[PDB]
């Protein structure tokens, strides 16, 4: 080029193509410790021509619908996809763009805590009224009425509005002390006996002034009298009928209401509480949104004529679930986007095996009074009889102060907060004298519900690695901890109303990174407008009824265009027409579903497939669901899925894929298929066995070394040459590594400790006294040792019997086809076996379950290939081939 | 509501007998001394090493 | 592998 | 309070016992590797 340029090898030749052939040798040759291949710059020059038109064509492309649709619970959008001549459109840009208004309902509580008097003893009255409260000002007169003086020019009083004794002010400003003293004048607002009177937590009250005052339609100064003087008014307290409310609390014990309308009496004694959060915001890579896998809404892709169809959907290729596992493979997961929404759901480790390690104090906590000495007795003079000094009053013996247990109550209010609102409706009991809504789902019943400290309290399988059984079975996304909801929910905002600008990709398989070719293209999908079924809610409590809606505003289609120059875009045309040159893609998840409903309570399941071939089968993969949140989304609409939570049907959450005993294979009466005989069960998969004279448990967990050499072998391709931790790369945040989690405790024996008893849950009585008896109550207790947990350590401990699990989620179990059990190729080796590919087979094949009161359905793939390929013969025809070798989606009769 | 009240249980196909151990009863099992077990309840679910 | 792409043992 | 429990708790009672106290009128183990006297030595926070 210019000869200046390849001077300083801006533009030149490579690094070590211009040095003299001795340097590039002595480079190569000691590099590892004396490096040169940093000190001389080697030029990078991007393709001159033929790389990019200069034809004036767009860069990205704005795509309004031809023509729209609204029903009453979905969206439909048709689109004229028209890529132009002589361009490329790669449809992985290709996103859609959402506006609208949503409606997050009552159930919205972004935060824990509470707003309003959020720091106050959670236990006690808003000045209320008959009288009883308080006042903080000071004055000097109080007027016929006019106020209380707070003083100027020659006179001035205060205003009954606001600038009147604002309720935050004080006398403050003396501090240590204040001492009303003979000032004649305490003065303050007192709520009336017209407005509810809830208790000083949550108190709002609209402001309605400006200074900030509080009252309805104007409040009015009484005039509350002296200390049984005399008519000598002292305090002038102003009442002001407020509009109390309470947005955020549920009171925990209100006391027997006097009748139906105590709207006051002597209720001075509720306590009250904050909230249980629920954020609610929109499903992980907007999962759920566009009608997927679902075969009546389904979308399409042809050419702007022969409108024949292109992509052709099923019910048993879950691209949901499918495209979450693929930004796993290809992703982290562990960085949140905000386009794609894409935040992975996620539960506090310290949360589902909550290490009860214990207290870390072993210090008095102490609270020492505002000055540092009160009770002080006056002294005066010496015994060298008084000189120049009733007065100089020295507080006596030592300070006086009260500690608290910083340490323990802390870790207490985490464990009531995190381990224990979220148990089983069943162990969560309700509050004294508070009705319910007769609904089981709707967020006003199961926050109105409390929880109990007692279950889970500093006493529970005290320092060791233990999910509180009841919990264990349970969700554990639905959480605030969660997270991807977290922030999902954390992003939208706050509140009501939230107006939310949302892009949503493709998801498809066939369609999520087609190259498209110019001619028009006729391009319209369904979207979901069910509010349950698109937004998260971290209770899992219904949407609809509560209140919620999602209000479509525009859908328009979004695509990026490569700026190829035309004389290359036409070659890559014409190349890409070729009958050899064709396309192809693949589901990644690339199995059918099959879901199986079990039995509300039941101990197994078989199924069965009739005579089938399995040319290109792979292996079976499975978990368990619970039936109330899995939609069957055969339908364009579910008015039965109450649930809201985190979906393991397509969300990638599975939590109970623990809770196998076991699983058995047979083909098509009795040919098993762990095989001729190779685990150490030979037909039974086992993975729960509870009772070993073998030792076939594992880790020190309650798995088979059996299961355990079935998976992280075919997960992680590792064994037959020792078990070694997999590097992070094969290890991804779905895989079975990731989440494997044993843990074992003791619990007293049963048949040893003969003074064994069975103290339940509402009469033992261990931190008795300094808790509440029976829920978040308050503080009315005694002391007296203790006899909840028997030790098991020290001197006096008890007899022991151990227990262990193997939580296990977020992770599908697999039983890959190969012979060996090896990811020895994506085709499995025994798939491709002669007798399986000419000559098909039945299959009947059963499983165990732990006994789950609550209905269970069944989850099982068939790990099964799910090939396409598209064509585009001429400009604006595309054509495809759909297949799935083992479980075809179409046959000679159809 | 369903009540098979009018039908010769057992009109649903049945399957082969899993032939292995727990699933056949769910009656209070001895073990070899005595020490009894939940024939298909929880506490069945945990590791319960001696 | 060989070239009828990836695989391991049928090429010695 | 929160950090000096935790200075005191983790890192103010690892001392060597030449700098540990024994309690005021209790009695403890003449073997120096037992618990009863490990835990028995207490630390003065003001150390650290």
């Amino acid at each position: 080029m210019m000869p200046q340029w390849s001077y300083m090898h801006i533009a030149g030749q490579d690094a070590s193509e211009y040095l003299s052939p001795g340097l590039v040798q002595f480079a190569r040759a000691t590099d590892t410790y004396f490096s040169l291949g940093n000190k001389f710059r080697n030029p990078t020059v991007a393709p001159t021509h033929d790389v990019t038109t200069d034809r004036s064509q767009r860069l990205t492309l704005r795509f309004v619908p031809v023509d729209r649709e609204d029903t009453a619970y979905s969206y439909k959008v048709r689109f004229t996809l028209a890529v132009g001549d002589n361009r490329v459109l790669d449809m992985a840009s290709t996103y859609f763009d959402i506006r609208g208004v949503l409606d997050r309902g009552p159930s919205f509580k972004p935060y824990s805590g509470t707003a309003y008097n959020s720091l106050a003893p959670k236990t006690a009255p808003n000045p209320c009224e008959k009288v009883r409260g308080q006042a903080p000002f000071i004055g000097t007169n109080i007027n016929k009425d006019n106020g209380i003086q707070i003083g100027t020019d020659t006179t001035n009083q205060p205003i009954y509005a606001d600038k009147t004794y604002q309720p935050e002010p004080q006398v403050g400003q003396t501090q240590w002390n204040s001492e009303v003293g003979a000032a004649q004048k305490v003065a303050g607002r007192v709520l009336k006996d017209t407005t509810p009177m809830l208790p000083c937590y949550g108190s709002y009250a609209k402001p309605t002034n400006e200074k900030g005052g509080q009252a309805s339609l104007i409040v009015n100064l009484q005039f509350f009298a002296l200390p049984s003087t005399p008519n000598e008014p002292k305090a002038v307290l102003y009442a002001e009928n407020v509009s109390i409310e309470a947005p955020d609390t549920h009171l925990v014990y209100k006391p027997d209401v006097a009748q139906g309308t105590i709207s006051s009496a002597d209720l001075l004694t509720q306590q009250a509480a904050p909230n249980r959060p629920n954020y609610i915001g929109f499903r992980d890579n907007f999962i759920g949104l566009m009608y997927y896998n679902s075969t009546g809404n389904m979308g399409v892709l042809a050419g702007q004529a022969s409108q024949l169809n292109a992509v052709v959907d099923l019910q048993d290729r879950n691209t949901e679930l499918s495209y979450q596992l693929m930004l796993d493979a290809l992703g982290d997961r562990s960085r949140y986007f905000s386009m794609w929404n894409q935040a992975v759901d996620s539960y506090d480790p310290d949360v589902r095996i909550i290490e009860n390690h214990g207290v870390e104090d072993e210090l008095p906590n102490y609270c020492f009074p505002l000055g540092g000495s009160a009770a002080t007795d006056t002294y005066s003079g010496i015994k060298a009889n008084g000189q120049t000094w009733r007065g100089a009053e020295i507080e006596s013996g030592n300070i006086f102060a009260m500690e608290i247990n910083l340490a323990a109550n802390l870790w207490r209010s985490f464990l009531y907060s995190n381990v224990a609102l979220y148990l089983p409706d069943s162990y969560k009991i309700t509050p004294d004298n508070i009705t319910l809504p007769e609904n089981k789902n709707t967020y006003a019943y199961m926050n109105g519900r409390v929880a109990v400290p007692s279950a889970l309290d500093t006493y529970v399988n005290i320092g060791a690695r233990w999910s509180p059984d009841p919990m264990d079975n349970v969700n554990p996304f639905n959480h605030h901890r969660n997270a991807g909801l977290r922030y999902r929910s954390m992003l939208l905002g706050n509140g009501r109303y939230v107006p939310f600008h949302i892009q949503v990709p493709q998801k498809f398989f066939a369609i999520k990174n087609l190259l498209l070719l110019p001619g028009s293209y006729t391009y319209e999908w369904n979207f979901r407008k069910d509010v349950n079924m698109i937004l998260q809610s971290s209770l899992g409590n219904d949407l609809r009824v509560d209140g919620a809606s999602v209000r479509f505003d525009s859908i328009n289609l979004y695509a990026n265009f490569f700026p190829m120059a035309h004389n290359t875009a036409s070659t890559l045309e014409a190349m890409l027409r070729n009958d050899t040159n064709d396309q192809s893609f693949n589901d990644y998840l690339c199995a059918a579903n099959m879901l199986y409903p079990i039995p509300s309570n039941a101990t197994s399941v078989p199924i069965s497939i009739p005579s089938r071939n399995w040319a290109a089968f792979r292996g079976w993969s499975f978990t368990r669901l619970k039936t109330k949140e899995t939609p069957s989304l055969g339908s364009g609409f579910d008015p039965y899925f109450t649930y809201s939570g985190s979906v393991p049907y397509l969300d990638g959450t599975f939590y109970l894929n623990h809770t196998f005993k076991k699983v058995s294979i047979m083909f098509d009466s009795s040919v098993s298929w762990p095989g001729n005989d190779r685990l150490l069960t030979p037909n039974e998969f086992e993975i729960k066995r509870t009772v070993d004279g073998e030792g076939y448990n594992v880790a020190q967990c309650n798995m088979t070394k059996d299961w355990f050499l079935i998976q992280m072998l075919s997960h992680y391709n590792i064994g037959y040459q020792g078990f070694y931790v997999p590097e992070s790369y094969k290890d991804r945040m779905y895989s079975f590594f990731r989440n494997f989690q044993p843990m074992s405790r003791q619990v007293v024996n049963t048949t040893t400790y003969k003074e064994y008893q069975n103290v339940t849950l509402p009469f033992q009585h261990n931190n008795s006294g300094f808790v509440g008896y029976m829920g978040p109550t308050m503080r009315e207790g005694q002391a007296y040792p203790a006899n909840y947990p028997y030790p098991l350590i020290g001197q006096t401990a008890v007899p022991s019997l151990t227990q262990k699990k193997f939580l296990c989620d977020r992770t599908m179990w697999r039983i890959p086809f190969s012979s060996n059990f090896m990811s020895m190729g994506a085709l499995t080796d025994l798939g491709q076996n002669m007798l399986y590919a000419n000559s098909a087979h039945a299959l009947d094949m059963t499983f165990e379950v732990d006994p789950m009161d609550e209905p269970t359905l069944l989850y099982v793939l068939f790990e099964v290939f799910d090939v396409v390929r598209i064509h585009q013969p001429h400009r604006g025809v595309i054509e495809a081939v759909y297949l799935r070798t083992p479980f075809s989606a179409g046959n000679a009769t159809t | 509501a369903v009540s098979f009240k009018g039908g010769v249980f057992s009109p649903y196909l049945t399957t082969r007998l899993p032939a292995w151990a727990g699933v056949r009863q769910n009656v209070m099992g001895s073990n070899v001394d005595g020490r009894p077990v939940a024939p298909a309840n929880s506490a069945t679910l945990t590791y319960a090493t001696v | 592998s060989l070239a009828p792409r990836h695989g391991s043992r049928p090429f010695m």
